[PDB]
């Protein structure tokens, strides 16, 4: 006869959701995101091919991305938590033009002191989507915008957001597949199956509408959505060519520190040094475009032998409508509509600099997350500042409309935060090792 | 010699010879800040701890604590998979074994400790 | 075949067939926010894991560890207990006999553990 | 009888006879504050469990769980010490022999696993 | 052949670093110390020694030293979470001398109240110290002392600054090992070992310049430095004989409570009875030039043939310029100008009460761990307060002289706060115990 054993350590897994804790090379400056307080990550980290292995990959039912996103955002309140609320900041504002160029606006207004029974008189520059006009006095009198909802926090100077890579590790007796396929749109049975147990450096990398440092695409470019004919799913696209942005804020502002409370200061923009200039972003046309086609032939095989049509984003919010990140304390919000303005036939070629300039807009109030209220003052960076990014990625969105016609359009959608992180998990997922094992022999002899 | 869980893909007989390597693994600054990244941590540690004691505490009722491999006293019921000895052991894997044997993963468990706490009543307390 | 723990009130002799089902339950949202009730079950984890390792240690260093039942070489001293083998294991339950050992359960505890380390450095360690 | 780590400076003959005393010390209000002592009190708590499961799972892969001693299959390798026998166990304490080994520590380590596992392959799982 | 053999229990240890809990005999009003949240001390707590073993110990180098300063410091803001923030203190105050005796100020200013919608004019005496003049108005509109830089937070009345002794366990699998020898400097090979899990009772007793209520030699006076011949480094000399200092504060004020907002008031001194008398503390002249002959001698034995000279600090912050203390309730500022002034050569002996009396300020705006901000507003205790100290150690400075004098110069160096703490911890450090062993033998026989 037969009897049953037990063995322990078998190789076998199945999905789970767990606590995943950050792992990255910690040194110095502080950051928004903390990395000095995890884990340290370990300088030859093991990864292990398994062979004759495939697995069931799905980039979209991923808990790693949810997971990530709530660790993001608690981070983010973590740091803003010991700085310094604005909430006198709320008062009136008497603003005129600076002495279009109209995107400043010289306000001035009363404030604290660090002495409860004296009040001072100040000055300071504001961007122009950072307020709100009051109404009651027409045009002399306005009020910092989202003061109606939650007073801002400012954020702390010493802290810089730099996006340094974190690794996101399993705790012991679990693991995180990885799947070498190559190509491997996220969705599907992997070939080619691997194990680790931290990913690879991570950069949070904030950006609407274009994917930013991110990983690049192996061999062709990808696509992928989890319903590719549905209109309402946003399209995930991955370049193999980094396309090289080059971003400026040529405004030459200077800090000025106003003391509006005992121990606590307001650090604002003071005067321009030279003149007023637009910030912009540069990127080869040549290169840039070129990529088109090849985004546009590599989408025509989902589409039949239609063409592709690429216009800019229908309208709505200014993060959703506009290229958004930061230069590393400058958050900009820049109008694609000079990249996705083109159409391609079947036989269309792409066929000197020619760069194409994109206007942008920089604004201190912002909400991250979308979230009501919870909003950030961003401290004016002294100088110009300069950063240069790697295009590797895309946020599309597919019109819905009757599809019968010869031609189909696309706009750069802002999608939700959590498709920047799903375009880097994509290739993850967290498994439950079960080391207890049972199975039958010929035991007893 | 492949590393951690290398023995995936192989048949059953040949993932049994990387056992240790599988079970090696499963428990692998001194404040704690119990920040965000910090909170995350000491669960991941205490979840750890509750995953390795939870696998061990079965193999100390079932009398195999300390063994890899061990054979208990209940008998096979062809009911739960009449595959044969041979294409078990050296054509299938453990993966296409664990969702076959999962229907009856509970009810074997407790066969095998109540067997041998009978067993152990039996030949121990002679009075 | 009683609950867990339903064989408290019987006799000694019939309550040592159960043991494996109070042994068992020793040990039975993966994120945690640490609020009011969940510092409660933190502690209340951490507390469970320390309580099996204190009773678990014991049985390592006495040389038990995977045995629901061992006899060690501590042979029974009258004064702790004149009772007869028939009326204790018959008659009495294990209640009763907890409340009678407690002045002398330290010490057994104690005298099992050169009882075995001593043995251990008879048999193993030639030279 | 020296009381915890008493046996510190006794050759390592002499310094077995008391094993038990400092393996029983690895693990020695229910309410929890969580405060600054509270918080310290928590990581000491959970680090302890650690470091006692941290070298209690190799003496479980081992096969040697449960004992205080136990010899294995790996033969002792002049390479890491030429020591004698009668020098060793009955001249030099255990302080002075750890950091002779510590180079080669984690080698024995290793090479003690896959030693045990293959023999349990090898007795066991007869097809 | 042999055979290896893992022994599990080996008495072995190695140099490591651990998460210490407190431990005491706690039972009641509080203390800023939260002493009663920590694990009960036992009454009979365990001491081994270990027999023909020598262990290295470098007092410098150790981590508990370092590791308590951390805790103490983040007990003492733990302890001033809960208080009422003096935020709406920071008002102008117009300050008149009292009706040298210009220690203090009777100043009178505004101050809110419950009903948002009312305010009261309030008066309270403040020391010289804790008040700074704006110097726009000569004479008079004041403000406190580190107004500028961060709002105090006043002291709860209901816990006690009392240093009650705390023991420092290590968790388990690990331990503390105690030095024995007679006469150790703190460096080198111990030569009689012990080992405890509990260090004695540590009394967090905040001193400069002075070790107070702290522990005395065992037989001479021992002397630690790690480099005696470093002009930069701190000089530990602890006493055989302990130096009774009694200090008083005369003045008998009365405690008058203002509600500054919607339940929570502030607590200040009210006129005073009688009239203005200088605190002080007396210490006997005989029993203390003594100890300076003991300690001038053992000091000659570093530096030859060279004399001895004491001389007061060389100026600085009053923090390290004064002896600092606190007499439960109340923080000393003493002069010990009168104690170390004299001159010792290789011959001279020291050979009724004649006490010193030593002049001293009070404060109630202080910064105890010299942090920027944080400050922290200690309540005035009513009634005359007495303490009488132990003086069993002082921290001493060597000038960079040019090494060719024929004497040497000391000063009374305020160092850091880990001194403190490193003349009570130079006798442990920790470690941690390796169980597992490893060893080989004839078995398998
Ligand atoms: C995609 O990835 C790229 C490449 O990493 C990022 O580009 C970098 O962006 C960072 C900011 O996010 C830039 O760093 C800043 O650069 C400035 C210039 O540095 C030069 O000058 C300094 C002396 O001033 C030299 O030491 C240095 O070697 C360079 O020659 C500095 O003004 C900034 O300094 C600030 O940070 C440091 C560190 O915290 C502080 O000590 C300073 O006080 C100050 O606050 C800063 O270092 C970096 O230069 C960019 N690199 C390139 C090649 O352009 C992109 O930002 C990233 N894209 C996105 C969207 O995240
Ligand atoms: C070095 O060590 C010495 C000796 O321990 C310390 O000297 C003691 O200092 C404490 C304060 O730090 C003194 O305690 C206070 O004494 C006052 C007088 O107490 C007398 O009267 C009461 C009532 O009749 C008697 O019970 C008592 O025996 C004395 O006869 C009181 O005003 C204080 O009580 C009030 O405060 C405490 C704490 O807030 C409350 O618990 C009480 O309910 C009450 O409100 C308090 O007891 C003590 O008297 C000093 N002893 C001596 C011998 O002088 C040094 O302070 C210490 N040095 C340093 C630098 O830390
Ligand atoms: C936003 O709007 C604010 C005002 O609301 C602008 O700030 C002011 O800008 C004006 C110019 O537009 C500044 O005034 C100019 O300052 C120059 C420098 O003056 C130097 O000399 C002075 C000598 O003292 C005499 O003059 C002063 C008055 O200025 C008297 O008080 C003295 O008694 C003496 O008579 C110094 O005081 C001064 O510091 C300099 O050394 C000069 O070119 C001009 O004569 C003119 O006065 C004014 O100072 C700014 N005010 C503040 C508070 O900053 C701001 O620029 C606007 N920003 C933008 C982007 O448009
Ligand atoms: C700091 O500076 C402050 C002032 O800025 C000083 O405080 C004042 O000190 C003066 C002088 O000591 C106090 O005035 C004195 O008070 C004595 C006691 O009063 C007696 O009469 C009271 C009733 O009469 C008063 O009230 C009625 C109305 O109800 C009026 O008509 C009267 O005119 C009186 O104001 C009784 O209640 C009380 O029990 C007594 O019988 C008295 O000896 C003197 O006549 C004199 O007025 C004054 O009160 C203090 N003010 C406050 C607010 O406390 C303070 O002492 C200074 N501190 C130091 C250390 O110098
Ligand atoms: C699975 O994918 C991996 C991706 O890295 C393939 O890796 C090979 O790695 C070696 C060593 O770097 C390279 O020389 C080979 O060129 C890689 N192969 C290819 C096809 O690019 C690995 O070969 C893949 N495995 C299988 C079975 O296809
Ligand atoms: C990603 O690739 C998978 C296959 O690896 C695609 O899944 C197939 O989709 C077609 C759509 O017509 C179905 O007919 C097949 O049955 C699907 N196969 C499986 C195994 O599910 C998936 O559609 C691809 N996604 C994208 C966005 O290209
Ligand atoms: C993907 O979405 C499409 C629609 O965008 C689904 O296909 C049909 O959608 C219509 C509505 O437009 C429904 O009435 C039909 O029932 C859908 N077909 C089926 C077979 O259900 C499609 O099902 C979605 N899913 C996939 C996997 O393609
Ligand atoms: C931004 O403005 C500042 C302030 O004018 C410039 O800093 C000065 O640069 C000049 C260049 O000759 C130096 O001589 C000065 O010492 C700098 N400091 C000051 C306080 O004037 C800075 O160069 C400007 N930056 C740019 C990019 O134009
Ligand atoms: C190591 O130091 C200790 C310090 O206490 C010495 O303790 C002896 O303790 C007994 C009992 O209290 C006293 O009567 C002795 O006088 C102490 N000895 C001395 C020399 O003071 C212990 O003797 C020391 N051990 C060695 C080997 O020198
Ligand atoms: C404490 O005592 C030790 C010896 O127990 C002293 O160690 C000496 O340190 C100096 C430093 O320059 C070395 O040159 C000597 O060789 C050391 N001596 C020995 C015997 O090792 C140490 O200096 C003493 N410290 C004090 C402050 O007196
Ligand atoms: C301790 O300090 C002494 C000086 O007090 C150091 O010895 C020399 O000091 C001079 C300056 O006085 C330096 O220029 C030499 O380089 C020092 N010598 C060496 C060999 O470095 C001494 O090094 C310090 N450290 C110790 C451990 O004694
Ligand atoms: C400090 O001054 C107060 C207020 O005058 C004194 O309090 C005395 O307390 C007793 C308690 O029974 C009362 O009966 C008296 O009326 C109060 N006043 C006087 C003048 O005695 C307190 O005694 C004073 N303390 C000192 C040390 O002088
Ligand atoms: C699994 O891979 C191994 C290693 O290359 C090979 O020997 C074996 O034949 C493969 N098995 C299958 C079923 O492909
Ligand atoms: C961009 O697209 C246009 C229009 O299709 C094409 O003629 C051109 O060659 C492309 N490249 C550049 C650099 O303009
Ligand atoms: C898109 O382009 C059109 C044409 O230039 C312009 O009118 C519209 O405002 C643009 N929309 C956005 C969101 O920039
Ligand atoms: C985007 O750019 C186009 C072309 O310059 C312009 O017509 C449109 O108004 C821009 N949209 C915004 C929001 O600036
Ligand atoms: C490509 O084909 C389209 C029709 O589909 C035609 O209009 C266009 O001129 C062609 N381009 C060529 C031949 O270059
Ligand atoms: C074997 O399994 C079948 C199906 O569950 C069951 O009816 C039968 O009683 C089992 N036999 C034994 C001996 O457990
Ligand atoms: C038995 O117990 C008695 C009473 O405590 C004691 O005196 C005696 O020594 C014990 N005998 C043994 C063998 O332990
Ligand atoms: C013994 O150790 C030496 C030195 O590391 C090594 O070369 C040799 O192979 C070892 N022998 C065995 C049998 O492990
Ligand atoms: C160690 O101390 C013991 C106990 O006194 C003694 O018997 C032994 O000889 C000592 N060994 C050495 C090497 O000093
Ligand atoms: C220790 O003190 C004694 C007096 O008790 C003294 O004679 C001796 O010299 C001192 N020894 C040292 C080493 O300082
Ligand atoms: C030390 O004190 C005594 C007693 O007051 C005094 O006679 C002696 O002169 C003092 N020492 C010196 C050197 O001043
Ligand atoms: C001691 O030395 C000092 C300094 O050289 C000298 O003035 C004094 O007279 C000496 N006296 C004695 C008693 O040796």
């Amino acid at each position: 006869n037969l009897w049953v054993t037990v063995y322990y350590g078998v190789p076998v897994w199945r999905d789970a959701e767990t606590t995943l804790f950050c792992a990255s090379d910690a040194k110095e400056k502080h950051n928004v995101w903390a990395t000095h307080a995890c884990v340290p990550t370990d300088p030859n980290p093991q990864e292990i091919h398994l062979d004759n292995v495939t697995e069931k990959f799905n980039m979209w039912k991923n808990n790693m991305v949810e997971q990530m996103h709530t660790d993001i955002i608690s981070l983010w309140d973590q740091s803003l938590k010991p700085c310094v609320k604005l909430t006198p900041l709320c008062v009136t504002l008497h603003c005129t033009n600076v002495t279009d160029r109209e995107e400043l606006k010289n306000c001035s207004f009363n404030m604290t002191t660090e002495l409860r029974d004296k009040r001072q008189k100040v000055y300071s520059l504001f961007y122009r989507l950072d307020i709100v006009p009051i109404n009651e006095s027409q045009g002399s009198e306005y009020r910092l915008i989202n003061c109606n909802t939650s007073a801002c926090t400012q954020a702390c100077p010493k802290v810089s957001f730099e996006p340094i890579p974190i690794h996101y590790c399993a705790p012991a007796g679990f693991a995180i597949l990885k799947c070498k396929d190559e190509g491997f749109n996220g969705t599907g049975l992997c070939k080619n199956v691997s194990t680790v147990q931290c990913t690879h450096g991570i950069k949070p990398v904030v950006s609407t509408q274009l994917l930013l440092n991110g990983s690049l695409a192996e061999k062709n470019i990808t696509i992928r959505s989890e319903n590719i004919t549905n209109n309402a799913k946003i399209i995930i696209v991955q370049l193999v060519q980094p396309v090289t942005i080059k971003c400026i804020r040529p405004n030459n502002y200077t800090r000025k520190s106003i003391r509006i409370g005992p121990g606590q200061a307001f650090y604002a923009m003071g005067d321009i040094i030279g003149d007023i200039r637009q910030a912009h972003c540069n990127v080869s046309r040549s290169r840039w475009n070129k990529t088109l086609q090849e985004v546009a032939e590599k989408l025509r095989t989902y589409f039949g032998n239609k063409t592709i049509i690429f216009a800019n984003s229908s309208g709505g919010d200014l993060e959703i409508t506009t290229h958004s990140f930061n230069c590393g304390g400058e958050f900009f919000y820049c109008n694609t509509s000079g990249l996705f303005n083109s159409t391609w036939y079947v036989n269309s070629t792409w066929n000197s600099n020619d760069t194409i300039t994109l206007p942008c807009r920089i604004k201190q109030i912002i909400n991250m997350w979308q979230r009501a209220g919870q909003c950030m003052y961003a401290p004016p960076i002294p100088g110009v500042i300069k950063c240069e990014s790697n295009i590797t990625g895309l946020l599309l969105t597919r019109d819905g409309g009757k599809d019968n016609n010869v031609n189909e359009t696309f706009r750069p959608g802002g999608g939700d935060m959590r498709d920047n992180w799903r375009s880097e998990l994509y290739k993850y997922k967290v498994v439950e090792i079960e080391p207890l094992g049972v199975a039958p022999t010929r035991c007893k002899r | 010699r492949r590393g951690f869980l290398g023995a995936a893909g192989s048949t059953m007989g040949a993932a049994s010879i990387t056992l240790t390597v599988q079970a090696r693994q499963l428990l692998s600054q001194h404040l704690l800040k119990l920040g965000v990244w910090g909170i995350k941590q000491l669960q991941a540690r205490v979840l750890a701890v509750e995953r390795y004691l939870r696998d061990q505490q079965l193999l100390g009722i079932w009398g195999c604590s300390g063994k890899l491999i061990c054979c208990t006293n209940v008998p096979w019921n062809s009911s739960w998979s009449n595959k044969s000895l041979d294409e078990i052991w050296n054509n299938m894997t453990w993966l296409q074994w664990d969702k076959e044997i999962g229907n009856y993963t509970q009810l074997i468990y407790r066969l095998i400790e109540e067997s041998q706490n009978q067993q152990e009543k039996n030949e121990k307390e002679l009075l």
